Parts: structure tokens; sequence; C-alpha cells
């Protein structure tokens, strides 16, 4: 099989900018590439076939170039419609393997997240489990680091994060880190803290609570 | 005019079989070659299968991940293409799209891209049975603007609809995407930011609806000590 | 823009639809004029201006011979 | 192909008519008096026809004013010499072009009429704004569709007619038909039969009918616009288009050409390439990056330019046009298989679908009726022996009356 | 003659493809940046195709540097004016050639590309040394086979593609076939029948087959070198050559053309002249010193150029080519004498030897079946009138059953 490598996985750019995504292949595909555009939830769309040939109905801002091993997809002037995912596909021999993809986000001024912490409800503790929720509201860029500290003990293997899409109005992300524990372990300790690290924050913000309040 | 409609998706237990069927309408089905491409939830596109035209031998080409387990076929008499999924794993839970491979010319056994794409059908492979959700309040125990929410935990299968104040509250609401827990059940959280001064006057109730189990739960979210 | 083409294998032929017409149906005549001059001590420059006037007079003489045979097809 | 079916016309007849009008007395003075003030005017001749008039060069107001007073004489500056050369070069070049082309030149050179002068003439022509726009954006085509007839040089003025084209039909749908031989694919030599559609060329809708141009080489194409000339056309009914979707339609008798010459060839279309690969010839279609992407089987096939750059038939390499558009492949049984090669007319040029079918009806008469007269050779009887008694017919002989 | 058997191709399709590549954004900046130091360089476009690039004229570094500072303004040197004119004349003539030919010119003029620049491109083309030698000694022919497509004039640069030819097949044996009508020589007017070979044109060995050029007027000759174009050719098997030595060979069905128009003509060959003198036409062959040396008999004959200067057929005077070489006269019975005029198909275009033999075998079938069957049959036996009585044959007559 032939290995595909799309670079970069994420690209932040504004409207009207000139962007370039790269697709490296393991072999000489003899100009047998393909570029696809996939909007979230919808089916992908073939943009460029062969190496640079443009499919019918594709705007002139989409350019395909490269040869042999390195191939580039270029958007001359970005438009608000062009923010989606982009995949490269090889068509030399089977299998027609895909690339990892390149997520395209809207560039924005940096905004530090608003941190909230929610202890498990009394209704849930009576069932046997306990879920402590940490909320990072409206931040940029997407990259954010969250650690749970129970009585200053670092947790691992218990957090499970979830992030929303970029807001259609303010273009901000929102993250939800859920720490799941058992009722016995939850009632063993007393201090529970959420440490948030982000570019907008000069120092890591730690929201905490003592069990009981 | 040109349309590809895949059907036959849905829920299936790990280890059994399910047959997807792509109906083609708008062009000559016998002269063209068909392909199956899936996308796992949160993961990228993965090329799965490919069947060539009747003129080129009817040759089935599969990927390494599904070779020996999946089987592609076509019925040219009724313009339809099948993907038989046998010995299904939990990783096979994905959206399956039906595509048409475009030859390097009008007709050639060298293909340059995937011309037409179907809208896709969702296939969920899980051993878990239908279960309603458990809603728990995320109360603001801290004191500008405060945030509160609901925890919709342990439900199967997708999806669930969460609304605030029967649709009155919309601004500042963030319903996070579902996350599959280690138990095989889904769990999401839906939060909302409101001014701190409106807590003592206005009541906030989240309405969590789950049609696969007919479970509608309204949880009133109010603070504590 | 937005051009199609079809190939019919039954007749081994191809039709390229999608063009716009611009057929030449008729003619329009226009008369172009060049007004001439009735022209009937060697310094440095006069030799050149004299042979240039010779070019001019020979041109009008050759055109007088050419218009002699009114065109006809 | 069907260029012999065209009529014969005189191209410069109109300009020459205006020319013969310009020879009349006073006719030149009307123009010289009209352009005495401005450089462009509209003048109605004696016969009432109104024509545009233009004065592009005034050597009179140069030689008689700027050059005459110096002519004992002496030139003081050299700049006047180069100035005179620049003024006279145009007349020299016009004289050359006329003296070579016998007084009628085409296309109209820039010396005969510059772009500024040509655009001015188009701006003042008695036609629509759409026509002015069309002629102004395609001055290269207007130059190639115009003539320059030299008229007269009387009363210290030079005169030549510029015959400009009128585009009376604009923006109606057109289509170009390409054809190629469709032969059988047998293994024996000369046993194959061939059939070719002959109606190839340009077709354009015009006045409830179709204008057909059999020699597409004479039609000039720019962008999606087709500048053809009705002089090289045929006025056909609209039902001619049926021949593309149904060659066996009853409402129009489609024209074909039959033969037995199975040679391989290719016809490059607007969005692809037709390949007729017969015999031991090798025909392929290739892409500039990977190489050969199709090796054609024996027969007539098609390949779109979507991803194909070259098409090679035998020792001939064709580059396909890389124009953007959608190509659709319409399946169908090659009609040559519907025919019996034993009664197929192999010498047919100016033919049609029904003309060949009727020539087949006759051969079916000639063989099934008249040639089967051989069956009546041995099937009849000879005279019995002119002997004494009578004979009866037994077995295949006359065996008398013992049997009695 | 057989030019209709050829395909249809797009000549400038490759150059137009490269041209459309130059319309893309940034491509012009890549070209402009590559030639910032030298005047010629090799540039690979976005699609990977590598093309040579040349800057033949630099008006930017002349108008802005040597002309701009002088433009209070006053010109001091008069030589600088003529210098600017000499620099600008090339752009003016290039503009003329493009604006007349609608942007596509052929052959490539010296204004478009001088001899030094053309030899530079040939020297830097990535092909064999033998190809460089061939193209370098015959620049006039290379110009006659090249195009000049005007592309774009964007961002302070002018750009046009020069589409040069690649001669992939060199030094293989070629030969030119000349044909002329071969008619009978009867005294009656309409009694004559004619037959003519259609295989006339150029033939060249190429890749185990033969490239055939039916329109020999398009093939150019310099010395013993033949510059043809595969675009208007046909890929035939080698066995086609058999038609010269054995027209009745079975391995190739030679193409002929039958008629009844016995008119006199002459075909000037490479080293002689074929003369078809039919009817009361007087055809002679003469020498400039001695005079008439041969009065042709009625028929098709040949005359070598060794000592003959002119050949006259009727009122037509032909000059034979005086190239040095040996001409060989091969006697033989004219094949038209092998045919019977009563079963000879006279209406035949696009025919072959076996195609004539098939129609002759068919006509003889109807004749040998009609007259040999009707005569042997004619003397049969009629029947007695149907009167419910059985008749027996005796003495050539039908007698009723007279037995008791
Ligand atoms: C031939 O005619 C066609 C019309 O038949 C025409 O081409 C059209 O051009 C328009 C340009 O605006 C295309 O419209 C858009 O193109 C963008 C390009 O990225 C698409 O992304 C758009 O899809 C949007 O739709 C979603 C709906 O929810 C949006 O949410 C999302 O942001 C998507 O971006 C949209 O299609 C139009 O598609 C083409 N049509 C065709 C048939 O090509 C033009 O006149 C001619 N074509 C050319 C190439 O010149
Ligand atoms: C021609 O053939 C058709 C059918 O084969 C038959 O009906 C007809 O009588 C024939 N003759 C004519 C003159 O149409």
């Amino acid at each position: 099989d032939i290995q595909m490598t799309q670079s970069p996985s994420s690209l932040s750019a504004s409207v009207g900018d000139r962007v370039t995504i790269t697709c490296r292949t393991s072999q000489d595909v003899r100009g047998a590439l393909a570029w696809y555009q996939q909007k979230p939830g919808k089916a992908p769309k073939l943009l460029i076939f062969d190496a640079s040939s443009l499919e019918t109905g594709v705007p002139s801002r989409f350019s395909g170039s490269g040869s042999g091993t390195v191939f580039t997809l270029t958007i001359s002037s970005l438009q608000p419609e062009d923010f989606a995912a982009y995949y490269c596909q090889q068509f030399l021999d089977f299998p027609f393997t895909f690339g990892q993809g390149t997520r395209l986000e809207i560039k924005r001024t940096v905004a530090a997240p608003s941190v909230f912490i929610f202890p498990p409800s009394d209704e849930q503790l009576k069932s046997g489990t306990a879920s402590v929720v940490c909320l990072l509201n409206n931040f940029y860029p997407r990259e954010a680091k969250v650690q749970w500290k129970v009585d200053n003990a670092l947790q691992s293997g218990n957090s499970q994060e979830s992030v929303t899409e970029q807001d259609s109005k303010d273009s901000t992300y929102s993250l939800s880190s859920t720490l799941t524990l058992s009722k016995a372990d939850y009632e063993k300790h007393k201090v529970y803290a959420c440490e948030v690290t982000h570019q907008g924050l000069s120092s890591p913000v730690t929201k905490s609570f003592n069990r009981g309040e | 005019e040109v349309q590809l409609v895949e059907s036959g998706g849905g829920l299936v237990r790990p280890g059994r079989s399910l047959r997807l069927s792509c109906t083609v309408s708008g062009f000559s089905f016998d002269d063209s070659a068909m392909s199956w491409v899936r996308q796992a939830p949160g993961k990228g596109l993965e090329w799965i299968s490919f069947i060539k035209s009747k003129t080129y031998g009817g040759t089935k080409e599969y990927a390494a991940s599904v070779k020996g387990r999946f089987t592609i076929s076509r019925d040219d008499s009724k313009n339809i293409a099948y993907l038989q999924m046998n010995s299904l794993k939990t990783e096979d839970t994905a959206v399956y799209y039906c595509t048409r491979g475009a030859p390097y010319g009008g007709n050639s056994d060298y293909y340059y891209g995937l011309d037409v794409w179907g809208q896709g059908t969702t296939v969920t492979v899980s051993s878990a049975s239908t279960k309603g959700p458990s809603v728990f309040p995320l109360a603001p125990s801290s004191k500008g603007t405060a945030a509160l929410g609901c925890l919709v935990k342990d439900y199967f299968p997708e999806p669930v609809t969460v609304s605030w104040n029967s649709g009155a509250l919309t601004s500042g609401v963030h319903t996070f995407p579902a996350v599959l827990q280690s138990s095989g059940l889904y769990s999401l959280s839906s939060v909302v930011t409101v001014p701190s001064s409106s807590l003592g006057t206005q009541t906030y109730i989240c309405n969590v609806n789950h049609k696969p189990s007919n479970t509608k739960v309204d949880k009133k979210v109010e603070p504590k000590s | 823009q937005n051009i199609t083409e079809e190939f019919y294998q039954s007749t081994c032929s191809a039709v390229s639809k999608g063009y716009l017409s611009a057929l030449r149906t008729g003619w329009y005549t226009s008369v172009i004029t060049i007004e001439l001059s009735n022209i009937k001590g060697t310094d440095a420059k006069v030799k050149l201006i004299k042979q240039e006037l010779d070019k001019y007079k020979n041109a009008v003489t050759e055109l007088q011979l050419l218009m002699q045979s009114t065109p006809a097809t | 192909f069907l260029g012999f079916l065209l009529g014969v016309g005189s191209a410069i007849a109109s300009g020459v008519a205006v020319c013969k009008v310009l020879h009349l007395e006073g006719e030149v003075n009307k123009i010289k008096s009209a352009l005495l003030s401005t450089n462009k005017a509209v003048v109605s001749l004696s016969n009432g026809v109104s024509v545009l008039t233009f004065k592009v060069l005034d050597l009179k107001n140069y030689i008689d004013k700027q050059l005459l007073p110096i002519l004992s004489c002496s030139i003081s500056n050299i700049e006047t010499v180069i100035e005179f050369q620049q003024k006279n070069n145009r007349l020299l070049e016009i004289t050359r072009e006329f003296s070579v082309n016998a007084g009628v030149t085409t296309p109209v050179s820039t010396y005969m009429l510059t772009n500024s002068e040509l655009l001015s003439l188009i701006n003042d022509m008695p036609i629509t704004n759409d026509q002015k726009k069309l002629m102004s954006n395609n001055v290269q085509i207007v130059r190639q569709q115009s003539y320059s007839i030299m008229c007269i040089i009387k009363e210290e003025v030079l005169a030549y007619v510029v015959q400009l084209p009128l585009y009376g039909v604009i923006d109606t749908p057109c289509w170009k038909l390409h054809t190629s031989p469709l032969c059988t694919t047998n293994t024996k030599e000369g046993s194959n039969i061939c059939l070719t559609r002959t109606d190839r060329g340009w077709y354009c809708d015009n006045a409830g009918s179709v204008s057909f141009f059999p020699q597409a080489e004479t039609c000039k194409v720019q962008s999606n616009r087709v500048f053809c000339d009705t002089m090289n056309s045929l006025t056909l009914p609209s039902e001619v288009n049926l021949c593309n979707v149904d060659i066996f339609n009853p409402k129009y008798d489609c024209k074909i050409m039959t033969s037995k010459t199975d040679v391989s060839s290719s016809v490059i279309t607007s969005l692809g390439a037709i390949v007729s690969c017969y015999g031991k010839t090798k025909c392929t279609a290739s892409n500039k990056n990977r190489g050969i992407i199709k090796t054609f089987s024996n027969g007539c096939d098609y390949v779109s330019n979507k991803g194909v750059d070259t098409v090679s038939v035998g020792n001939t390499l064709y580059y396909v046009n890389k124009q953007e558009g959608k190509s659709l492949y319409v399946k169908g049984e090659p009609i040559i298989n519907f025919y019996d090669p034993l009664v197929f007319p192999s010498d047919e040029f100016d033919a049609s679908i029904s003309q060949v079918n009727e020539k087949i009806n006759q051969s079916l008469a000639f063989i099934r009726k008249s040639d089967e007269l051989l069956s009546a050779i041995g099937g009849y009887i000879p005279e019995a022996p002119r002997d004494g008694q009578a004979y009866v017919r037994k077995d295949g002989e006359w065996v008398l009356l013992s049997t009695f």
C-alpha cells in the first residue's frame, strides 16, 4: 500500500487569504492525486483530479500543483464558503488510500476561556457513580490543556473531553472535560480541582471545590 | 438527474451481518464503476471497496481493513450496488457513502477521482440495547455571568435533543457532541451561560428528549450551597 | 462557457452543443480616402528628401496603373 | 465533406458595385467636399445608397504646406526627413499590398485600416449596439472576414473600398458534428464493410431552419462564439438534427458514405477524440503523467479529454483539445452490424440511409428472384427418344412401357 | 486523391494547452523571476511540464532607463530617436502579424523569432544531436512547420508560445509514387475504358509499417530529404509496396479507380514524365537543342529526363525536372487490356483490384447463368392440356393413354 500524509492537520486563516495544503505520498504516483472538500456532515466533493486538472463547477481560486511526491492545493482568495476539511486521495493502484485531512478554521483574536466547575448532583451520587464537569467557555485557539487534581493528585485515564464546533457567530470553541469516578472513590477525598492551560491565560487557571459545599 | 441513494444502514450487533444497497439513477450504471467509502465518527475518510464495470471483468478490490469480511457486488439489471458486511467489528460504526469512480477518459480502467457521491447512511455496531438517558443538573455553586447546564448520561442509541425553557432560551447555549463511554453507552452535556442577577427570578429547565426509547425528561436546574 | 459534447456509438459520431452563432449574412461598404498633392542645389539632406518624394510619386503612379483594371470576378 | 453541394457566389460584388459608382463624374468631389472639414462622414451616393467615408491620410496638407515652401533650395533640419518618411510609409505599404494582390486584399491589414479607424467605422455603422459590441471585441475576425477593393485615384485624392461584414444572426444555438468511419471488425482482409456519416460540419439555428456548413475549416471560432459565412452554407430543415439521435428516423433521410476501405484514423473533437481502430493498427490514449491509459479494441470508440492529453493511432500522435466541458457517452449497437455484407453497396459517396436500403432491396430482388433461376436448370426434363413407341418418366430417365 | 481517408486533428492543441496554463495566477511571475538574470531559461509550470523560455526583447530596461530620464523636457541627441525606432519596430511588426492572423501565425516569421534565437532554441532543445543537426541546417522548413500562438500580455510582460516540430523519425527510406490514367486505345469515341491507381503520394518506412501521405503537395522536399507531417498520413502495412511490383498480389488489395474519360494528360515525375496520350491529341517530347525526339503513340508511356527538357501534351507544355539520377523503364502488358469492356464497371471511385474482380465475377455469374441455362434449357417439353386424361410421350408429341 501507499502511505498518504497531509500537512498540516489544522490551518488557521482569515477571509481573503492565500492558503496552501500539502500532500506527501510514499511513492511516485505519476500525477494520480485527487483533492476533496468535505463540509461537516455532508458528502465530500471532488475538486481537483489528475494533478492540477480542475473539476467542472470548481471556482478559479482552487489550484492544484505538485508532481511525483509533493502536491499542493492552493486557495488564492479565501471565501467564507471554503472553510471545511480537505482530503487527498491516490489513484495509482489499489487501495485508493485517503489522507488524514486538513481542518480549516477561521483566524481570530485570542480569547481566554471562561472556566466553570460542576460537582456531581445529589441525584447521581445515590446511583453509584459521580461525574465532575469542567467547562471551558468561548476560547481561541482550539488548543487547550485540562488536568484534574483530586486532593492535589493528578488524574489519568478518567477524563474524557468534548469540544463544540467553531461558533457560527463569534467563532469560538467550547470544551467539556468530564471526570468520572465511583461513589466510594468520590467520597474518599475532599478537594477537586480543574487546571486549565490556554494561550490567553498568562497563568493556568484552577477552579476547585471541597466536597460538601 | 444524477443521484446515488444508499440504504440498509442502522443498528447491528458485533459479529453479525448487514447489507448496504446503493441505488443509482441518472446515468448508465453498467458502463461505470462503483466504490464504497466510509467515515468513522470523528475520524477521517477511509476507502473501503471498489467494483469495476461489466466491461472490465467485474473485479472486486477491497481494502486491507475489510478484506475477507466485506463483499462488494452489483446487480446491473436493476441499477444497484451492494456492500455485504460480514463479521462486523465495533470499529465499523461509521457513515457509509456510495461513490462512482471516474475513468481517466470516457471509458478506461484507470480512474482519476470519485465523481458522484451519495449522501451516506449511518451504521452503528454496538452490543448495547436501547436505554433512556439519565439527566443530572450542573448547578452554579460559585457566587458577572454564571453558567449552568445538564448532564445527559448513559443512553443508547444516538441521538438526543436538548432544549432550554421549551425553546425560549437559545443565546449562549452549547450542547456538546456525544461521547461514547467505555461501557458502550453515550453521554453528553448541554450548558448555557446566563446573567447572575437572573438566577433568583428566572427558572431554567432543560428538556432532554430521546425518541428511540421515548424518554422525555425535564430537569429543573437550581443552585445549592 | 457551459459547453457539452455527446458521442453516439451507434453512428460513430459526436455532437458539440453549446455554441453561440455569429453568422455573416451581408456586406457593408465603406470608402477610405487619402488626399494627395499635385507635385510636378544639393545640401546634406536634399538627396534623401528627393528620393523620398520619388517614392511618393512612384507610388501614386503605380496606383494609377492599378486602378486601370477595374476589379472583376 | 459535402462542400460540392454548395453554391457559387461573388464575394466582392457589393464593394465592386460601389466602386463602379465611384467612377462617375462628381461622385469623388462629393466625398472630397464632405471630408473637407471633418475626417469621417456619411455620404449618400447618386443611387441613394448611404456609405461611410473616412480620410485616414492627408499627404496634401503635408507636402503642400509643411514641405513645399522649402522646395536653389536647402534643408535646415533633419527631423523633417524622418517625419516625411513616417508620413509616407503607410502609402508605400498600401501600394505594396495592392500591387501584390492585384488590387483586392484580404484580410484587411493594419496599414489599410488601423484598429482606431476600424473601431470608429464600427461605432458609426447603422447596426445595433449588440452588433457594434460583437465587431469591436473581435476585430481580428472582422479583419479576416473583410476585403479591401481599390477603387480610383482622381482629383488629388486616393480612394479604396473596405467591404465590412454584417452579422445578421447572433446568439442562436450552434453545434459542430464530427464523424468517422464505422466498419466491421472481421479478421479476413477486404471482407470488412465501412459506413461513414457525411453530414459533419457546423449547424446553427436560423429563421426556423438550420444553416449547415460542411467545410468547418472556413468557420472561425473564438470563445464559444462561431463566426461562419452563409455563403458557404446550406439551408436545411430542422429535422436534420434527428439524424444525431435516430439515424433511422423517417422524417429525414440521413446522408452516409459506404466503402470497404478499413483504415484506422482519429477525429479530434471539441471535448475529446473519436478513434476508429481497424486491422492490426495499434491505437492508444495516454496521459502526460502516467502514460498509456487505454488501448483501443478494434472498432470505433470515444475518449473524453477529461484526464487524457494525447491519442495515438498508428504512427500519428494527436493532441486533444483541453477545453473544459462535460462529455456524455451514448451507448448503441454500431449500425454496420445491421447490414448483410453480401448486398452492401461498397461504392457510395453522395448516399443516404434510404438510398442504400433501396439499393439493397434491388439486390435482394436480383439474387432471390433472378439468380435462383439456376434452380430451374436441372429441374426440367429433356425430350424422350423419338422412336417407335411411347416413353414414361421413371427415376431420372424415360423408361418406355415394359412396366405396362 | 485518398485525402478523404485521413483523420481530423487539432494543430495548436498542445501550444494552446500550454497557453491556458500561462493564464493561471503566479505562473507569469515564475517566468518573470526566472529570466531576471539571463535571457533564456528552462521553467517547469504548475502541471510539471518543462518548457524552454526566452526573452528576445527588453523594452522595459530601455524606455525606463535610457528613454525615461529625458522625459521641462527636451531631446538632445537625434540618434536616440532612431535608436528607439529600431528597438520598437519589432514590436510593431509582431503586433501586425498577430492582429491580422487572429493571434495564430504560420510559418513563424523572423520578427516573431530571428535565426539566432531559433538556432538557440534548437541547440537547447532536449533531443538528439542528429535532430539538432537536421533542424539547424533546414531552418526555413522548421519555420514552415511551426506555429506562433499569442498567449497573454499580463504584468509588464508579453508572452507567446512558439510551437516547434519534433522529428522523431529521421533517415528512413522514402519513395514517391506517381500515377496516371491507363486507358485503352480504340478508335471509337465512347468505346474506351480507363483505370488509374489512387495510391499516389509519399511513402516512408516507420516503425515496421509505412506512413502514407496522399496529398504530396503538403510534403516539402530539400535535397533528398522529405519533411512530411504525420497529421495527414495513414499507417499502412509494408505489403502496400507490393502494389508497385505486383498489382495482382494477394497480400494487399491495391486501390484503383475506373472510368471512361479517356483524356490526354502528363504527370511530371521526379526524374522524368508519364504521358497518357489518348484520342486525336498530339503528345511529343522535345530537347532544347535538337528538337522533337519522340511522338508518343496512343497510350501511357514514359520519358526519362536524361536528355529531354520539355514534354507537350495537346496545348499544354510541361518542363521536366533536371535532377541527376537513373530512370528505369519496366515493360509490361497494360492491365487495362486484361479486362472485357462489356462487364467492366466504369463508375468506380475508392475501389480496389479485388473490388473490381468481385463485380466482374458477379456479372459473369448472371451471364453464364442466363445464356448457358436458357439455351440448354430452351428445348424442354410442354405439357398436354389439362383435360382429366393422362398423356404419354411418343414421337415428340403427347398421346392419350391408348391401351386395352
Ligand atoms: C455554468 O453554469 C453554472 C450554473 O449551472 C455556473 O457555476 C456555478 O457557480 C456558482 C458560483 O457561486 C456555484 O455556486 C457555489 O459554488 C461554491 C464553490 O465553493 C459552493 O461551495 C457552493 O455550495 C454551497 O452550498 C451550501 C448550501 O448550504 C453552503 O452552505 C456552502 O457554503 C457551500 O459552499 C455553491 O455551489 C455553483 O455551484 C456553480 N454551478 C455549477 C453547476 O457548476 C457557471 O455559470 C458556469 N460554470 C462555470 C465553471 O463557469
Ligand atoms: C422493399 O422492401 C420492403 C421490405 O423489405 C418491401 O415491403 C417492398 O415491397 C420492397 N420494394 C419497394 C419498392 O419498397
